[PDB]
């Protein structure tokens, strides 16, 4: 099982863009999820975080204008870029705990990530 | 009706998924109460000149029985409310659209009914009872294979303290009662029971009308108790004792039909898709009774007259607007449409004893009842259960408050 994203691309400042976060096989829940993202020349920043309950936090360079959400009849955890700016390009990656099963232990995934380009 | 709606899936699947078999007895003692109530119904239709709705306002003035119409009134919004969230969940199961467009859809579904009916009634009605009968053999399957132990089941039957002494418990349990002893089939069954073949006047052709009204009623009803027990059991097999604390709605009964692993992987895909089909099938077929029973109720008590489609579009509408209101608090939190979905059997729950008391008095009336007339058995078992469950109701308020 891996974890599978898309969504990303290129996009022209004040646009918008919608990264999905999926896995290659079924699977019962998405307990919690992260989105990470990197920009050229700069550190690992989290983004969102969406927890079991439903409840989502993002960093203060992001509020506002991203909203991760769980879709919870595909098991796909979206995160909704909005009003977007130059300095939002970068690699974005997808954590999540998955659980395989009801009763199997929830393990820690990450994932290719995938590029996001906000040009001009 | 019964085994079809929404609303007993989710609180007996909720409430073995949540508290294992100690509900089970709720299941019990209130199909066995449903069982008893239908039938004094059935007398009152036969016995007496009409329903019970018309009966309630002969006793009431204007005021007091717009009051009792508010309440059955809502109670029958509720109802709507809880087939409103099932089509909306099967809608995004199948399709993928989500949950405050399903809920705007569900406008239509008259409209998507009529479309229906041009394809036969008998044809459409026997696939979806071939599917119901696969999505429940996928259900005893999935009990069958998870072994269960038969003594914790009869244990489970057996009634507890525990039922009464914290909130969830009592919760579910309010809404497991309330899911089984649906306050507008009384108006309904009080009314549709006076169809059948007797001379109004001639009294043994009404005894024998009561008998069979009486047999059908507790058949069905058996069958509704079946099927609450197999799905109790189906979510206390699936998530019972985990420790996640999986509530167990339709969307956990759904990936866990399709990650089930001797089911494998499209198998189980196909039976999840079956029991998305079975939830939208689930959510068609309660209108058509559910405007009857309206009909009885308004022109019961306000004497008033308007068309099926036409009531059948207020009362849609008004079950709509506080499932797209719970879906923009809350963000479309699927969850929290499924305690909505609860919530509307709790509130059944609540609009009983305004429909059970008048019951009560006009079966227990030597005037209106003459030979068919409450037994005092059945006094006695019935004011039992009016007092105890007003007073779990209220107790649950006032907790809660």
């Amino acid at each position: 099982v891996q974890l599978q994203e898309s969504g990303g691309g290129l996009v022209q400042a004040g646009g918008s863009l919608r990264l999905s976060c999926a896995a290659s096989r079924s699977i019962f829940s998405i307990d919690t999820a992260n989105w990470y993202r990197q920009p050229p020349g700069m550190q690992r920043e989290l983004v969102a975080t969406i927890t079991r309950d439903g409840n989502a936090n993002y960093a203060d360079s992001v509020k506002g204008r991203f909203t991760i959400s769980r879709d919870r009849a595909r098991n796909t955890v979206y995160l909704q870029m909005n009003s977007l700016k130059p300095e939002d390009t970068g690699v974005y990656y997808c954590n999540a705990a998955i659980r395989t099963t009801v009763r199997t232990s929830a393990q820690e995934y990450w994932g290719q990530g995938t590029q996001v380009t906000v040009s001009s | 009706v019964g085994y079809m709606d929404p609303g007993n899936w989710i609180t007996s699947m909720q409430g073995g998924a949540q508290y294992g078999y100690t509900l089970l007895f709720v299941i019990l003692i209130s199909s066995l109460a449903a069982m008893l109530l239908q039938s004094m119904t059935v007398r009152l239709g036969i016995a007496t000149g009409k329903d019970l709705a018309q009966m309630t306002r002969h006793f009431l003035s204007k005021p007091v029985a717009i009051i009792f119409w508010i309440i059955a009134e809502l109670a029958i919004i509720a109802t709507d409310i809880a087939e409103v969230i099932g089509s909306a969940i099967a809608l995004d199961l199948i399709f993928g659209i989500p949950l405050i467009v399903g809920a705007l859809i569900t406008v239509f579904d008259v409209f998507l009914l009529l479309f229906i009916m041009r394809f036969g009634f008998r044809k459409i009605e026997a696939i979806v009872g071939t599917l119901i009968f696969t999505v429940l053999a996928i259900f005893v399957f999935e009990v069958f294979i998870s072994s269960p132990q038969l003594t914790d089941i009869l244990n489970g039957f057996v009634p507890h303290k525990e039922i009464v002494t914290n909130q969830g418990i009592l919760y579910i349990a309010l809404g497991i009662i309330g899911a089984t002893i649906m306050p507008h089939n009384l108006y309904l069954h009080s009314s549709i029971v006076q169809s059948r073949k007797y001379d109004r006047h001639d009294n043994e052709e009404k005894a024998q009308a009561i008998k069979y009204a009486t047999i059908d009623s507790n058949l069905q009803l058996s069958i509704a108790f079946v099927v609450n027990c197999l799905l109790l059991t189906l979510g206390a097999a699936l998530f019972f004792g985990t420790k996640t604390n999986d509530l167990g709605g339709f969307y956990d009964l759904y990936h866990a039909l399709k990650t089930e692993p001797v089911l494998g992987a499209t198998l189980g895909g196909v039976m999840s898709t079956l029991f998305a089909v079975a939830l939208l099938a689930s959510g068609q077929n309660s209108t058509i009774t559910g405007t009857l029973a309206g009909q009885i109720v308004m022109e019961g008590f306000l004497r008033l007259s308007i068309p099926n489609w036409l009531r059948r579009l207020i009362t849609r509408s008004l079950a709509v607007i506080p499932v797209i209101i719970c879906l923009i608090i809350f963000k479309g939190n699927s969850e929290k449409i499924e305690q909505l979905l609860v919530f509307s059997q709790v509130f059944l729950s609540i609009a009983l004893p305004f429909s059970l008391i008048p019951l009560q008095l006009a079966t227990s009336n030597k005037k209106l009842m003459g030979p068919f007339i409450n037994k005092t058995w059945v006094n006695i078992i019935s004011w039992t259960l009016i007092v105890i469950l007003s007073g779990l109701n209220v107790y649950l308020i006032i907790q809660t408050f």
